[PDB]
């Protein structure tokens, strides 16, 4: 769900 | 009469310098999540520099990393205001 | 006079530049949500009477080429500039859809020397992108 | 939680990659400036705001003289790098 | 939202002023510093902080207070100042033998390292170059 | 007189 950029 | 070629600048970061920043895959990222809020809620009432600030303090509070992975779980974001402005910034 | 002037004729452009998906050779994920962004931004400068023009995935080259006519512009009767960049990144670094772009680069096209019909005025970069690989682990209080 | 990077706020002299400037006898351009709007401000305006006013009168009413033309007339714009997540007034 | 600023001391103001650098560095001596470390030793003193001005000090010296400093008891503080005065580049501040990084100092002070500044601003002046880039303006 | 820091 939560993921970096 | 003249002035610096950098003023009047500002670079709204989403994260601290050296750090990784967050998205969520359905609500978008949190920092942009975040400063669309602040802007619809407070662009008729506060200056620009204020407003990034509610944006640092919702980023900061209201939102924290969920992950599978343990190594990327439960983690924080800070946004970074970087202003070479010379004045203040009122949208109305 | 201690507040910019926002009284011109229009407020400005807003331009907003979409990065979701990467040429695999680049070895970046798809950045799932940034559609969401890309649309909330669209809608909250819309009501903030900007002109907003949305460009998406492009590769670097077509950063620079676009970001060098927007500076080329007659912006004499807009109060502001406001450019949105939402990818992958790296401290000072932004992603195209095919590489790397140092954010000087881009941000040199807007130069007080270089943009005559910006000088004195507000140029805002809003910047969602990563700065390196640090995870802040937080503190609780 | 908060982030460890929270609540931080640098107030740098000049521009990322750019030198600074000093007066031999005044002190330097940034520190002049950041005392005057402290002393005439700090009763008045918040933070965030009192350093915009030094943007402006660093970028305003600053220009180098130098007897090397190299470094002749040259101009500076503070830097102000806000990780807070509140308003800061120095007042009641 | 606004800071409380109403514990019983606005905090501290440490002023490191660096003006005599040895000459391995190759770096010229900076007058006016003393003006600015005295302007603004009277100008956080009318703001209530607790300045402590510290003269020519090595990276050593530098990292060595930072330390202390952020080992102390600040939960009766507003706020923390420091003010860096001295020759630089992007990222970097010199202590009178050679070059510190400014990370090594402001994370004494992360919220994680220094428990009774969580949640308190602590802001750093830095008057340093940050690169050797000139602004030539315009008209 | 004007100097870099």
């Amino acid at each position: 769900v939560d993921a970096v950029d | 009469h003249k002035i610096p070629v950098e003023a009047d600048f500002l670079y709204a970061y989403s994260t601290a310098p050296g750090y990784y920043s967050w998205r969520n895959s359905k609500d978008g990222s949190w920092f942009i999540q975040s400063l669309c809020a602040m802007l619809k809620q407070y662009a008729d009432k506060l200056e620009f520099m204020h407003i990034l600030t509610r944006v640092n303090r919702k980023v900061a509070t209201e939102f924290e990393s969920f992950s599978f992975d343990a190594t990327f779980h439960a983690k924080k974001q800070i946004p970074c205001i970087v202003s070479m402005l010379t004045k203040e910034l009122y949208f109305y | 006079d201690n507040s910019y002037k926002m009284d011109y004729p229009e407020m400005g452009l807003c331009i907003i530049i979409n990065n979701k998906n990467f040429h695999k050779s680049t070895g970046m994920t798809s950045r799932s949500g940034t559609d969401v962004d890309a649309a909330n931004l669209r809608e909250t400068f819309r009501n903030l009477k900007y002109e907003v023009r949305n460009k998406n995935d492009l590769t670097r080259e077509e950063i620079v080429e676009l970001m060098r006519d927007v500076s080329k512009e007659d912006h004499s009767k807009r109060s502001s500039f406001v450019c949105v960049l939402l990818s992958h990144g790296e401290e000072g670094i932004i992603f195209g859809t095919n590489g790397p772009v140092d954010l000087k680069k881009i941000t040199n096209f807007f130069r007080g020397d270089r943009c005559r019909s910006l000088t004195g005025k507000p140029k805002l970069f809003i910047i969602q992108a990563c700065r390196g690989t640090e995870l802040d682990c937080g503190i609780e209080t």
